[PDB]
RNA sequence: ACCUCGAUGUUGGAUCAGGACAUCCCGAUGGUGCAGCCGCUAUUAAAGGUUCGUUUGUUCAACGAUUAAAGUCCUACGUGAUCUGAGUUCAGACCGGAGUAAUCCAGGUCGGUUUCUAUCUACUUUCAAAUUCCUCCCUGUACGAAAGGACAAGAGAAAUAAGGCCUACUUCACAAAGCGCCUUCCCCCGUAAAUGAUAUCAUCUCAACUUAGUAUUAUACCCACACCCACCCAAGAACAGGGUU
RNA sequence: UCUCUUACUUUUAACCAGUGAAAUUGACCUGCCCGUGAAGAGGCGGGCAUAACACAGCAAGACGAGAAGACCCUAUGGAGCU
């Protein structure tokens, strides 16, 4: 996981979502792609 | 207790240890949490312009109540690896020194007397 | 914990050459204010010094592999700048970079190193000196303020890092010849073998195993073609590692209708990578003697190379034995003092 | 300017006996950084600022790199316990000698008296043997020496070898400080 | 000999080959180990030349022959106060009155 | 900037610390150009810990030996009615230099007086629910061409810290002490998962909800109350406390 | 001296009896945290705490007490020396 303010798509398979009440980017292919709002 | 800048006597057939010198040898350093090194600890030697290891072995300190005590502060000198650098122990080690944790066996093996 | 399976294409990994510019720390330093107290309120100049620059080393690990690690530009940690109350600046720590064990550092033309061996260090760059201090300068005739400069900024060199795979033994041959699958037979090492030429891109080492608790290092590389020198196929760039090692496995395919030529074409190209190199000694071994026209073409084989080739099978392991004995005898033989 | 406040301590020894003289052929070791170096080749004129004075030649052999200065060669890694080293000296040297010997050289510090005293006594014990062959008869030698029990040894040794033994003690070092050093000028033999 | 029971020696070509023959023979024991027979610890892998291993009532010494030219283990053992080695080495007394003389 | 601090100056050091996290080490995670071993980067965590010498008045720094690490700060650059006075400071003297001189100097060097009987505030047994290193087993295994080399689970040894004790050893001797002996117990709030809508698929949920996750507590110690003759005491400044069949 | 401090004696000390000072003192029925006062609060603001009363210790605060004031500046103030 990445902390950034602003939170971006490096893929398809990259997924937005809102847990525990911040954003977060998923990625299943890639792991790496992973970040958190901060 | 063997400490920094004690006097030591090399109980040795080595060549560095038996060698006629203008200084005692002294403790430069303790491999130990605290200071103190008793029996079987070691402890670095500043001898004759250099560095060396040893091993202490037997102490003017009391100890354990079957434990024997020396009168001299005996230690002898080893290599980093772990090999001594004498060939022979004239003078007697305690028994103890088997069952203590550690690299012991080289020594036991070229000691004669055990007390 | 698995091993992840590796693409063909390995080499996007693998690195045996990289140029790297290397800088030391810098000096940082200077001061140059002065001291102030309640009774004597001028006090004197007060500049401390700076701390040195940390030196660069190519230290040798051999849990690194390949010089993909290593970056294209180095710059050394620079020393702390020089404090009020004459307060020296800390030298920098001593930056170290991991390099694999068949390494060689060349700078200007000529090499600078071979650190072919384990825990063996070279000094890639010396760390700048720290500037002066106010402090310093201070005289009966001056009580006067200069910071001299930062000062001796870290030493800028240029070297080309270059791996050379290190064993006793490395095999060459035509594409397609099985030298990749004469390597996974001898040998416990899994190297990625298929019907389709050039593969085998990346340099692969297996080790084998004797009685005298000694290991022999074979080494594979990819397949080589007549010419190479004009950079046709995949090159004579590989050839690196051969340099290293102490004898040749000629490997030769009975597929083609005149393998005899075959090592005429391998001792040519050998020479336009490097004139020792044909002269250098070695081993011809022919593979794939399972199939019927390998067998036909055996006989005109003896008429032209001679009784001394040893005949093989990768696939079925015949005569794999020969091979062995004849690995350990040539080790035996010019390997030794 | 100089490199390290070593340099001025070499300033009030030369001062008061003039030991440094243009056209004077030196040998420092243990130069690096090179304020040693750099305070002897003003004084000798190696590097000829000065046309009518003569020149002379100033080599600095130590463990640790150093940068290049004017009118001084060095030859660096050297040891100077290892004979190897010393027949580099010879031949860079011209005239086969060297004048002048500074040793202000001294093996790391390990914060031990007696221990630092036996190392660096034994070290100019080295260059007492290696003096014949690299000193010119009648040259000056210098050498940096703690304080301790065989202080009087290396005395007795110099007095057998060097017409005089002077015991001099910087201002510039520091009064606390146990450093001291021995000159020895008209060599013989 | 408040020591041991057996005192063994062996030899070897190599310092890997030393490694190989201690480690097997640890190896080996601990699947014929008693469970209440406690465990072993091999010494001096760290070492070039010697290794040593210590059983309950057997000890081992694994070299190579040049460190056996050098100690001469089975002398020591077979005659304890009469060894060679012994007799070089004499113990330095004190004189009388506690005066030194040059 | 300022009619705010200081007439027993200020730097260091001793003692004793309180706090912040922007975490040096130990704990929990995500990613990795993470095979394993070391590494690189980010989130979370301040309960605990964070070495000894030499040079110099050293704060710094360098050097040597270690360690698990030898953190970055703030606190009137914490603390001098708790202590030193080494440097820099008054009266004496010298070197070098300025000056006609008297005298002076951001330089170098030698010597040089640290007071206080505590009135008020505050405080004077709250709880330890203990941390870490190493060795062995696993195992020389997984992994790996080899070289190398794991994790959980478990065992033993130590070191310190806290709380005690005197049978031995030791300083000693109706006792008090360490150099000696005994005991020392809970978890972390970052993420990893299902089922399932808005948005009939999917989706770990600032959706309703379901497990790692208790997502908060121990347990333990104390706990009756004559005479207040006098004596004694492992209790104690006094007072009080225990015993006196 | 220190690692690393310990034990005992004397002095002091603390209690009973006799004698009996000094600096000091606007008045005081004289708390803690945060803010304000730019720095600096026992006394001002918002919270919190809180029956009364001796004796023994400690030195963090009372910008603690005591002095022929250390430093910088001023005076159409002095004085010594050249
Ligand atoms: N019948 C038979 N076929 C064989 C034998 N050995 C190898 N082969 C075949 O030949 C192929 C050789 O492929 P590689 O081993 O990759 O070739 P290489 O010699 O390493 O050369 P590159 O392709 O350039 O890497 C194998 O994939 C098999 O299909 C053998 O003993 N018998
Ligand atoms: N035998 C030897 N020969 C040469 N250099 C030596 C030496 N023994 C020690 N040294 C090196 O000498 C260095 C000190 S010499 C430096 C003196 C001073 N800084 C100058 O102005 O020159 C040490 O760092 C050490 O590494
Ligand atoms: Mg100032
Ligand atoms: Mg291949
Ligand atoms: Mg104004
Ligand atoms: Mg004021
Ligand atoms: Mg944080
Ligand atoms: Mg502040
Ligand atoms: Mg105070
Ligand atoms: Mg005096
Ligand atoms: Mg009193
Ligand atoms: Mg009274
Ligand atoms: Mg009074
Ligand atoms: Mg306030
Ligand atoms: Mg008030
Ligand atoms: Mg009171
Ligand atoms: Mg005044
Ligand atoms: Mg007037
Ligand atoms: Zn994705």
């Amino acid at each position: 996981f990445k902390n950034k303010t602003v939170l971006k798509k490096r893929c398809k398979d990259c997924y937005l979502v809102k847990r525990r009440g911040r954003w977060y980017v998923y990625c299943k292919t890639h792991p790496r792609h992973k970040q958190r709002q901060m | 207790a063997i400490q920094k800048m004690t006097r030591v006597r090399v109980v040795d057939n080595s060549a560095l240890g038996n060698s006629p010198y203008h200084r005692a040898p002294r403790c430069i350093h303790v491999y130990k949490k605290n200071g103190v090194g008793k029996v079987g600890d070691q402890i670095l030697l500043a001898i004759k312009g250099q560095k060396k290891k040893a091993l202490i072995v037997g102490h003017c300190m009391p100890g354990p109540r079957m434990t024997p005590r020396f009168d001299s502060n005996n230690v002898v000198l080893i290599e980093d690896n772990g090999n001594p650098v004498g060939t022979r122990i004239k003078t007697p080690i305690p028994t103890s020194l088997r069952k203590r944790e550690g690299e012991y066996s080289k020594v036991l093996a070229i000691a004669q007397n055990f007390v | 914990g698995k091993k992840l399976l590796s693409e063909k294409k390995l080499k996007r990994y693998f690195v045996d050459y990289r140029r790297v510019l290397v800088c030391g720390g810098n000096g940082g330093a200077g001061a140059s204010c002065f001291h102030s107290e309640p009774r004597k309120e001028f006090g004197g100049p007060d500049g401390g010094d700076g701390g040195n620059g940390g030196h660069v080393i190519l230290r040798v690990d051999q849990q690194v592999k390949s010089l993909s690690s290593v970056l294209s530009r180095y710059q050394g940690f620079s020393g702390e700048d020089g404090g009020s109350k004459n307060c020296f600046g800390r030298s920098g720590a001593v930056l170290y970079i991991r390099v694999p064990v068949g390494t060689l550092v060349k700078e200007g033309g000529r090499v600078v190193a071979d650190l072919s061996c384990v825990g063996d260090e070279y000094i890639a760059a010396l760390g700048g000196a720290g500037g002066k201090g106010n402090r310093f300068f201070l005289a009966n005739n001056n009580r006067a303020p200069v910071t001299c400069t930062p000062g001796q900024p870290g030493q800028q060199r240029v070297l080309h890092l270059e791996l050379k795979t290190v064993a006793h033994a490395g095999m060459v041959g035509f594409p397609n010849a099985g030298k990749s699958s004469l390597l996974r037979a001898i040998s416990n090492a899994r190297p990625a073998v298929a019907s389709y030429p050039f593969t085998t891109l990346k340099p692969h080492v297996g080790i084998v195993h004797y009685e005298g608790h000694l290991q022999i290092a074979v080494a594979d590389i990819p397949g080589i073609i007549r010419g190479a020198h004009q950079n046709r196929g995949l090159g004579s760039a590989f050839l690196r590692h051969i340099e290293r090692c102490r004898f040749l496995l000629f490997v030769v395919d009975l597929s083609q209708p005149e393998p005899w030529t075959q090592v005429d074409d391998l001792k040519y190209e050998l020479e336009m990578y490097e004139k020792g190199l044909s002269a250098r000694p070695h081993a011809i071994v022919a593979n794939k003697i399972d199939l019927p026209e390998a067998q036909a073409n055996l006989s005109q084989l003896r008429d032209h190379l001679g009784q001394e080739v040893i005949v093989l099978s990768a696939l079925t392991g015949e005569n794999l034995e020969q091979l062995l004995l004849h690995l350990k005898v040539l080790y035996d033989a010019y390997a030794e003092a | 300017s100089y490199r390290c406040r070593s340099a001025f301590k070499l300033l009030e020894v030369n001062e008061r006996h003039q030991i440094l003289r243009p056209g004077l052929r030196v040998l420092d070791c243990g130069a690096a950084p090179g304020a040693w170096s750099q305070v002897a080749v003003q004084k000798v004129n190696a590097a000829g600022t000065d046309p009518s004075s003569p020149v002379g030649f100033v080599l600095g052999v130590d463990l640790l790199h150093i940068f290049p200065l004017e009118g001084a060669t060095f030859l660096c890694p050297a040891d100077v316990t290892d004979p190897r080293t010393s027949q580099r000296i010879l031949e860079v040297l011209p005239g086969r000698r060297a004048d002048v010997i500074l040793s202000d050289m001294a093996p790391n510090a390990t914060g031990f008296r007696d221990l630092d005293h036996d190392r660096l006594i034994s070290l100019c014990l080295t260059l007492l043997s290696v003096t014949p062959d690299i000193l010119q008869p009648g040259g000056t030698f210098l050498c940096k020496t703690w304080a301790g029990s065989q202080s009087r040894r290396l005395q007795r040794r110099l007095t057998e070898e060097f017409q005089n033994v002077r015991i001099i003690k910087p201002e510039a070092s520091r009064k606390e400080s146990s450093e001291v050093y021995f000159l020895a000028t008209q060599y013989h033999g | 000999m408040r020591y041991t029971d057996y005192f063994v020696i062996v030899s070897g070509t190599s310092t890997r080959h030393l490694h190989a023959m201690a480690f097997y023979v640890v190896k080996m024991y601990k699947h014929l180990k008693c469970k209440r027979d406690p465990h072993v610890k091999i010494e001096g892998k760290d070492t070039d030349d010697w290794l040593c291993v210590d059983f309950g009532s057997m000890v081992i010494h694994l070299m190579l022959p040049e460190t056996r030219e050098i100690y001469e283990l089975e002398k020591l053992w077979t005659l304890r106060s009469y060894d060679d080695q012994l007799a070089q080495i004499a113990p330095e007394t004190v004189p009388e009155d506690f005066i030194l003389g040059i």
